[PDB]
């Protein structure tokens, strides 16, 4: 526990019991693969083609939904990373 | 002269009226009650709760009822801009004749209804005074349903312990989930089941619901996952509300902007926001943890969050312990966060009309943006008084603080000092300039040069209204502009609808705005920087000062600390809730009279009016308060009276009240005192009078309660002066 | 227009949630 | 009655006794301070919290203080 | 009506008002300032504020042209502000 | 949920052992008398003293009704409304198109004489030092016991005989206002038919 | 484990020997909250009783009628409607009559259940295991007649067909 932290990074358990154990080898890349893939699928359901009642494509939603997902992945490869994970 | 405050022996002892008096004001104050535990505490509050939600709901079925009885809501549904609606018949045995007759309406003298009830009840899908008497029948089963489980919880087996109230997982993912999404989710299955046919003339009551499809495809496309077949063929734009003619079959769209024929927000949208709102909330309620292993301990995010570098001390570490054993704290939070609410409330309810026939309805208009605001005000001064609260009685520095550094909380009380001054310097930057140009604006007008005013074009505002779609102001921004891709992203979801919405003159969706906008704008600035600063100052110098650096060892509200030291009076933290009352009461005023204003010229048209006699205070004076208080006075004159009659009288009365509230502000204790004493001899010393003698001695009220006393009548007459007004100025004005 | 047997009804419930308020009102103690 | 309570920063001035009206302070022997007094309050059913006495208070942030409390005829200043 | 969202076009109605302004009560306060620390040195600085010293006080007014400047070499040698000499309340 | 205890095992119920037996009618006087102390102290509630002054009412009304009956039939109980002009406004029921519905005139008298009554009986009230049997319970005083399911058959004018009529009556109003409400005609009526037709004859 | 009805999983803590009908099935750990089972387990043989009967009366008013017409309604739920609201209120103040005096009785007593109620006595001279099993068969046959009784009430507002 004690998640409180006052050093450079705080400790690998404010991440929960499930990322406290990813490498950050693997975490990085995933969450710059994420981040692509959102930006991408945001680019796609908007901007480069206009959205309509017709097309909504849960793929280009869920996906977009990896964006704000992507931020959190790449924090915690940060803290692996500081953490000699 | 005992036992009356059974929750306190100090009172009871007391040989004067006082304890009378004290024993009132103190009935609530669990926490200094005589022997207190916190158990009693949370069980007390949690049975007055459900109390409160009983009384709620009986005041929700008694409007119901009363319209249903003597309103005339059937005839008002067959024509909605031309029957006034009522809302309650009246019997006072003081009227004459001639009062019988102007408040006569249909069979019996009754009040026109400003509550707005007979659009929201419309809109929901009511077409019947037996639908009223059912949901009045309803709501008092539910405040029996309220009051018998403020009972249970009262009973040994059925009270619930500490560790149960200070449950904060467990009551956010219900709270959020459950109530928020839940509720949301079952006024979406009632919006688009009975109010979507009711408004297409399809009658949906509670017996043809199980076999009346609310979509003619009927849950295929939901559970197929072909949801578009549920926007497909919305409502034209030659519907006629409450009538099939011109109607749909969508259910859940995006559509913006309002109905052609009733002005306001479509039901398909509404229902839509709805479904939309109860998904993400009932998400948003899995995030804590519960008995399932997974979640979130809200005390590791708080403990977590201390930035790097190192600016806000230790970060939140205390913050858990803190909020969870104070009441006053979360009563603080909730407070101000209500008044927002309120306040996004009056700010939307009038921009955007969701309530059919309501955008017409001026004077229901007004009251209600009126009321609302003046609501948030009370909370957003309720939410920093028990923030000062908290400072006095709740807050333990040694939980904030870790080997000498301090959270994120005992900060705020390090720069205390540059927090008010940098308030001060704020209101009084806002104080100077604003009044600078008003005065400026008034001795250049008086003077017969109106050329030479001091007129900004609010430049900033009028910047937002044209980024969301006004071609007004020739900006060609974000939506003023066709080839943005702001405007190409929506340009087949919802700005068609947004567009001919904001685009047009006859709304209060995004009024247009001038100088005189700005200037009242920077009014409203200074009015909340300055209440913010009183409120902000009473809350951090709660516990201490230099010229009382043991103020938490007096209270959150005591008199005094005596004439020496220069003098202190109102030097507690009650005195700044007291004195930031007035502030509030007039940032508010300030904000309903420019509101109200810029509507009369609105629905009278005369805009130009208001535009050139805004930008100075004679102009306010003279064409706002004294122009619109014509009909008003003239209620009742030494020639007759009218149905306005009411509200001449309420003005006179709260004029009086205010007045009152001067007498017990301006004079104080002391001398009201020693004429009690000169009356004390006076009943003593004279024959047969001398038979009846009085239990409690009769003293002057105190210096606490005199404020309390000064401040209540002063609300009171102001509230009741300005409705009055309001009320009967836009009713004389607009017939 | 409701009936007589409407209100009759209605303020025999209120009555009954009246009962059950004094009941709240006396266990929050004197 | 109010409570008063003295406080070792006391001098031993006797300001605040002889500024009180209702007898309430009195001088007491005491070794803390050079005057080798300190001020007591043994009759505080009898103080009226006029605050007198910490009116003449000379110490920083004074050594006598009053704490107004539960009301008494006596402490009321009633003669009715 | 004034266009004050700061383009130098409608410059002459905010902008140019506003350094005028600026530098003027920047003046004031820096000279009063100077005055208020100079006497704040002498065996009686309060007789000094209820008795001008005028010679001084003519010393001080005119040298406040430099306002910007002086502000900005005050501020680099921290003689423009206190650090934990200044009093602070009870909590 | 789990990992604390909702009630705490200090605030746990109790069963009360003393009402044992005590049938629901003692248990529920005794359970209003603990409940409601200064209101069970003065003999108000379900006691034998409300009980049998609103016996004596119960049975005083049922011959003002009788006497209500007999008057509306035999052509007394004045015609028309009251005059809105003599009484003000607060006489005035509703306004149909252009005319004043007002109190009838009938309904005007009637709640004059249950005025007189009800005057005499705030006398008696506020006259307890004067009067055979009081309103309220001294303090001290005891109610009278109840009389149980079946009060004793003690006929003449005793306390049994005037308890057993004044249940009776108030029953009888009971099963009235029932009957009244059920089949839905006016209480004269159900009065009426309750005796053959020989009162509205 | 503990549990009989879910083999796997463990039983809280409060379901444990006495209390008859208690075969460990208490998945969500509804009763970790209540202080004890008195309340819940009085609440739950009300709703076996008047389940009971609610079946009985299904069937029966399937197969049997009053005399009078108006008890004519075969439909349980169109009977609801069809009979006057003289019967009902009738009925619903007869069971409130019962229901006070065990409101007072419910929340305090150690067996809140017990409601004093065997007129024929066929409690009298049995053996506690012989009670024991009499209360586990009154809890199945009641918790039976709940699933069936909303069942029926189901298919009756979904079909319209009361029965079969
Ligand atoms: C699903 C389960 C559930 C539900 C429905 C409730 C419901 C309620 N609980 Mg509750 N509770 C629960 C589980 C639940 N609880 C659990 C598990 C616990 C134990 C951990 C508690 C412990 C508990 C306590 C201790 C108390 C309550 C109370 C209440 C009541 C709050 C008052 C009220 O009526 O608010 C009604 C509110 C709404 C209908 C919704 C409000 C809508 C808001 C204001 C609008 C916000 C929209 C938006 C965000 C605005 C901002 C704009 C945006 C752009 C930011 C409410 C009835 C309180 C009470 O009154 O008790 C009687 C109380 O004291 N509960
Ligand atoms: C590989 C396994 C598999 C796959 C790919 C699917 C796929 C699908 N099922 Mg499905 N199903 C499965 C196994 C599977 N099922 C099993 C094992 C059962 C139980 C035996 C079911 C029972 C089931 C039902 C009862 C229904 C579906 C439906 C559907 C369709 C609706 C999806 C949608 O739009 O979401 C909709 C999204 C939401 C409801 C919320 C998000 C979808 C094609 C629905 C349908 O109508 O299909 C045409 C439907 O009603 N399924
Ligand atoms: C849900 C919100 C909420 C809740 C739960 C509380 C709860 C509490 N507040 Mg609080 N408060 C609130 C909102 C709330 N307040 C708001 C919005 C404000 C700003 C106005 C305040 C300002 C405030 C102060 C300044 C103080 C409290 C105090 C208290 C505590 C004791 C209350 C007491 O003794 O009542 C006493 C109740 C009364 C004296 C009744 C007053 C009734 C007023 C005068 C209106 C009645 C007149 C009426 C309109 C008649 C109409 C006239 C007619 C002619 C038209 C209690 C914990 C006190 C305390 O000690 O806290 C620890 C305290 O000093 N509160
Ligand atoms: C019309 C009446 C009026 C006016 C002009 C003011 C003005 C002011 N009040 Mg105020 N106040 C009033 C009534 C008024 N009050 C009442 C009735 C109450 C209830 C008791 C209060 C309670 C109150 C509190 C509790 C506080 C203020 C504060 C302030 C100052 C806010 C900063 C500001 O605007 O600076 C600009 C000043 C003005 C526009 C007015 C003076 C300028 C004149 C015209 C210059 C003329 C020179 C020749 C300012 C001096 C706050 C404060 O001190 O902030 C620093 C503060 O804390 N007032
Ligand atoms: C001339 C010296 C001087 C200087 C450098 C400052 C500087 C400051 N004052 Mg200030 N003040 C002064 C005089 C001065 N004051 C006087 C004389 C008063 C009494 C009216 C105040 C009352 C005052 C208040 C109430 C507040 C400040 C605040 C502030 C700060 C923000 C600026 C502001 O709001 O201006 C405020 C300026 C005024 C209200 C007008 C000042 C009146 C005149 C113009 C100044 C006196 C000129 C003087 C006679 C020149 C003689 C010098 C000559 C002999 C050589 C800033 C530290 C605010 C703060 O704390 O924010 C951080 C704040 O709330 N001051
Ligand atoms: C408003 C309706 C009403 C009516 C019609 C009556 C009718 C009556 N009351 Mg009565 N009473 C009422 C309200 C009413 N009471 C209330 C509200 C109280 C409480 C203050 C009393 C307290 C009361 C007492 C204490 C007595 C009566 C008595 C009487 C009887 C006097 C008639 C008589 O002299 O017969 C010929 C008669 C039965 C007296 C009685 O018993 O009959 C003589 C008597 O002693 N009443
Ligand atoms: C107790 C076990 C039980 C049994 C034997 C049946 C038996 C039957 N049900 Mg049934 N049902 C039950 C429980 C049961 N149900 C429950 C608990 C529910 C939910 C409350 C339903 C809901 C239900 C519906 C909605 C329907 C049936 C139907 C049917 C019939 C096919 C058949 C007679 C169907 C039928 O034929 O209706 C007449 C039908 O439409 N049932
Ligand atoms: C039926 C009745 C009470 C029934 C109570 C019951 C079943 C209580 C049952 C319980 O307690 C138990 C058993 C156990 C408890 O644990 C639970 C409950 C369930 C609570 C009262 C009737 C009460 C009926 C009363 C009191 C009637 C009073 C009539 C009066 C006074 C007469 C007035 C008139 O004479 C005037 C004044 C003027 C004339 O013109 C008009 C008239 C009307 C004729
Ligand atoms: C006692 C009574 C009236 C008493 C009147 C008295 C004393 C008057 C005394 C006087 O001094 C005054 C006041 C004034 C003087 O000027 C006149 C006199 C005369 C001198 C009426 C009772 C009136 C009693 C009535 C009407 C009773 C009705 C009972 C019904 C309908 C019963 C129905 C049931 O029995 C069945 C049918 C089946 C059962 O299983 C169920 C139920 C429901 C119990
Ligand atoms: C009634 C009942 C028991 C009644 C017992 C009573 C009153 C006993 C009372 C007494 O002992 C006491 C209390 C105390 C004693 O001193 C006195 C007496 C008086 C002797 C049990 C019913 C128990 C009833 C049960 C278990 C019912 C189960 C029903 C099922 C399975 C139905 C399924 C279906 O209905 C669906 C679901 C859908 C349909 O379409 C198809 C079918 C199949 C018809
Ligand atoms: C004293 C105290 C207290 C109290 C306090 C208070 C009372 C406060 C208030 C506060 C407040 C009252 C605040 C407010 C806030 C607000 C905010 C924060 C807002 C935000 C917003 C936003 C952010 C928006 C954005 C946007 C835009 C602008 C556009 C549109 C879209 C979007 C959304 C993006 C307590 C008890 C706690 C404790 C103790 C101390
Ligand atoms: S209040 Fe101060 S002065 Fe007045 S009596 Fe008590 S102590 Fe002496």
């Amino acid at each position: 526990e004690s998640t409180y932290w006052e050093g450079k990074a705080p400790p690998s358990v404010v991440l929960g019991p499930f990322l406290s154990k990813i490498p950050s080898g693997v975490l990085g890349p995933a969450s710059l693969v994420a981040l692509i893939v959102g930006s991408y699928c945001t680019h796609e359901s908007n901007i480069f083609n206009t959205l309509t009642v017709d097309t909504i494509y849960p793929a280009y939603v869920l996906g977009s939904f990896l964006t704000p997902i992507s931020w959190g992945l790449h924090v915690a490869a940060w803290i692996q990373k500081m953490n000699k994970a | 002269v005992y036992k009356f405050p059974k929750f306190s022996k100090a009172l009871a002892e007391d040989p004067s009226t006082r304890r009378i008096w004290y024993g009132i004001a103190t009935a609530h104050d669990f926490e200094s009650h005589d022997a207190m535990t916190e158990s009693k505490l949370y069980q007390k509050i949690f049975a007055s709760h459900f109390g409160h939600i009983a009384i709620i709901f009986l005041w929700t079925a008694g409007n119901l009822f009363h319209v249903a009885w003597q309103g005339n809501f059937e005839a008002w549904i067959l024509n909605p801009l031309k029957v006034r609606p009522i809302a309650h018949a009246i019997w006072d045995p003081h009227f004459g004749q001639a009062a019988y007759k102007a408040f006569l309406k249909t069979s019996s003298p009754a009040n026109l209804a400003l509550s707005g009830v007979y659009e929201w009840w419309y809109t929901i899908g009511m077409r019947t005074n037996n639908d009223l008497y059912q949901g009045s029948f309803f709501l008092i089963l539910l405040s029996s349903l309220l009051l018998f489980a403020g009972w249970l919880h009262l009973q040994p087996s059925f009270r619930p312990s500490l560790d149960w109230f200070k449950a904060n997982e467990y009551r956010l993912n219900h709270h959020l989930s459950g109530l928020f999404g839940v509720s949301s989710l079952a006024w979406t299955g009632h919006l688009v089941h009975v109010a979507i046919p009711e408004s297409r003339g399809i009658h949906v009551g509670w017996d043809n619901f199980l076999t009346v499809l609310p979509h003619p495809e009927g849950l295929t496309p939901f559970f197929s996952g072909n949801w578009k077949a549920y926007a497909q063929n919305p409502d034209t734009a030659s519907h006629i509300f409450g009538s099939g003619e011109g109607s749909g079959t969508a259910i859940l769209t995006f559509l913006g902007g309002f109905h052609p024929q009733t002005k306001s927000l479509w039901l398909t949208d509404m229902a839509h926001h709805h479904l939309a709102i109860a998904v993400l909330f009932i998400v948003a309620g899995h995030m804590y943890r519960t008995n399932w292993l997974i979640g979130h301990q809200m005390k590791l995010i708080l403990e977590a969050h201390r930035p790097p570098g190192g600016r806000l001390g230790i970060g939140h570490i205390g913050l858990y312990e803190t909020i969870t054993n104070s009441l006053h704290f979360q009563l603080g939070l909730a407070l101000a966060a209500l008044g927002v609410a309120t306040s996004l409330t009056a700010q939307h309810m009038y921009a955007l009309p969701p309530y059919a026939f309501l955008a017409s309805n001026f004077p229901t208009q007004a009251a209600l943006y009126t009321h609302h605001q003046y609501i948030a005000g009370f909370l957003m001064v309720g939410a920093f008084a028990h923030g000062a609260i908290f400072f006095v009685r709740d807050y333990d520095p040694a939980v904030n603080t870790r080997n000498g550094e301090k959270n994120v909380l005992a900060r705020m009380l390090e720069h205390k000092e540059a927090i008010i001054s940098h308030l001060s310097w704020v209101s009084l930057f806002l104080g100077f300039h604003t009044l600078g140009i008003y005065v400026h604006n008034d001795v250049v007008v008086a003077f017969g040069q109106p050329e030479k005013q001091i007129l900004v074009e609010p430049l900033f505002a009028e910047w937002i209204q044209a980024a969301s779609g006004k071609t007004l102001y020739n900006f060609d921004l974000l939506l003023a502009s066709s080839n943005s891709p702001a405007s190409v992203a929506s340009s087949q979801l919802w700005l068609p609808g947004w567009l001919s919405a904001i685009n047009d003159g006859k709304n209060s969706l995004f009024l247009p705005i001038g100088p005189g906008d700005f200037l009242v704008h920077h009014a409203i600035a200074l009015g909340l920087h300055t209440t913010t600063l009183i409120l902000v100052k009473g809350a951090l110098d709660a516990r201490g000062s230099k010229l009382m650096p043991d103020k938490k060892d007096f209270g959150y509200s005591f008199p005094c600390d005596g004439p020496g030291r220069g003098g202190t009076c109102d030097i507690s933290a009650w005195d700044a809730f007291y004195l930031a009352m007035f502030w509030m009461l007039n940032t508010i005023g300030w904000v309903t009279f420019y509101w109200h204003w810029k509507h009369l010229t609105l629905w009278q048209g005369n805009q130009v009016q208001f535009n050139e006699s805004s930008n100075y205070i004679m102009g306010w004076l003279r064409d706002y308060l004294w122009l619109n208080s014509s009909p008003l006075i003239n209620g009742y004159n030494p020639f007759g009276m009218n149905s306005l009659s009411v509200w001449a009288w309420m003005f006179l009365f709260g004029h009086l009240v205010w007045a009152t509230g001067f007498m017990f502000l301006i004079s104080w204790r002391g001398y009201w005192q020693e004429l009690i004493e000169t009356i004390v001899w006076a009943h003593e010393r004279t024959p047969l009078a001398n038979l009846v003698r009085w239990k409690d001695k009769p003293v002057a009220l105190s210096i606490v309660q005199a404020r309390l006393v000064g401040l209540a009548h002063f609300t009171i007459g102001y509230v009741l002066t300005y409705a009055a007004f309001v009320i009967a100025s836009t009713i004389g004005k607009l017939g | 227009m409701i009936y007589d047997s409407q209100v009759y009804i209605a303020l025999v419930i209120a009555v009954v949630a009246s009962v059950l308020a004094i009941r709240l009102g006396a266990t929050l103690y004197n | 009655s109010h409570t008063v309570k003295i406080y070792d920063t006391c001098i031993g001035c006797t300001q605040c006794v002889r500024a009180c009206p209702t007898d309430v302070l009195e001088m007491v022997p005491w070794d803390g301070c050079k005057a080798g007094q300190i001020a007591s309050a043994p009759r505080t059913e009898d103080c009226v919290g006029c605050k007198r006495c910490e009116t003449a208070c000379p110490t920083d942030f004074l050594s006598v203080r009053v704490y107004l409390g539960g009301e008494t005829t006596r402490s009321l200043g009633l003669a009715y | 009506h004034l266009i004050t969202d700061g383009r130098w076009s409608h410059g002459s109605e905010f902008l140019l008002p506003s350094i005028l302004f600026l530098y003027i009560s920047g003046w004031i306060g820096w000279v009063g300032r100077k005055y208020i620390r100079t006497v704040g040195q002498t065996s009686n600085p309060t007789e000094k504020e209820i008795i001008i010293d005028v010679p001084l006080a003519i010393s001080i007014m005119t040298s406040g042209f430099l306002w910007p400047f002086a502000a900005w070499q005050e501020f680099l040698s921290g003689d423009l502000i206190a650090s934990d000499e200044t009093i602070t309340t009870s909590p | 949920g789990t990992p604390f205890d909702t009630v705490s095992k200090d605030e746990l119920a109790v069963e009360n052992k003393a009402m044992a037996g005590k049938s629901v009618f003692e248990r529920a006087m005794a359970d209003f008398n603990g409940r409601y102390p200064a209101v069970a102290a003065l003999g108000l509630g379900p006691s034998a003293k409300a009980e049998r002054w609103n016996g004596r009412h119960a049975m005083f009304g049922w011959i003002v009704l009788l006497a209500t009956g007999y008057a509306q039939a035999h052509g007394l109980l004045p015609e028309g409304g009251m005059d809105a002009k003599e009484w003000g406004t607060w006489v005035i029921v509703s306004t149909t198109n252009g005319e004043q519905v007002t109190i009838p005139a009938a309904r005007a008298a009637i709640a004059i004489g249950h005025l007189h009554f009800g005057a005499v009986g705030v006398f008696a009230a506020y006259s307890k030092n004067s009067v055979k049997d009081r309103l309220l319970l001294e303090p001290g005083e005891k109610d009278e016991a109840p009389a149980g399911l079946f009060p004793a058959l003690r006929p003449g004018l005793t306390k049994e005989a005037e308890m057993l009529n004044g249940r009776v009556a108030m029953l009888g109003l009971v099963a009235l206002v029932a009957v009244s409400a059920a089949t839905g005609q006016d209480i004269l009526s159900v009065i009426d038919q309750g005796l053959g037709g020989l009162l509205l004859k | 484990a503990q549990s009989k009805a879910l083999p796997f999983l463990k039983a809280p803590a409060k379901l444990d020997g006495s209390l008859a009908g208690d075969f460990g099935f208490d998945p969500m750990g509804i009763s970790d909250q209540v202080a004890n089972l008195k309340y819940v387990r009085a609440a739950e043989l009300k709703h076996c009783r008047v389940a009971m009967l609610g079946f009985l009366g299904w069937v029966v008013q399937q197969y049997v009628h009053l005399p009078g017409e108006i008890y004519a309604e075969s439909n349980p739920l169109k009977a609801l409607t069809s009979v006057p609201l003289l019967s009902q209120i009738q009925i619903f103040l007869f069971i409130g009559a019962i229901e006070l005096a065990t409101l007072d009785q419910t929340y305090t007593a150690d067996k809140p259940w017990d409601l004093g109620f065997d007129p024929l006595n066929f409690s009298k001279g049995k053996s506690e295991q012989q009670m024991k099993d009499l209360e586990v068969k009154e809890l199945k046959n009641g918790r039976v007649a709940m699933i069936a009784i909303m069942g029926l009430i189901a298919q009756t507002l979904y079909t319209g067909v009361p029965l079969f």
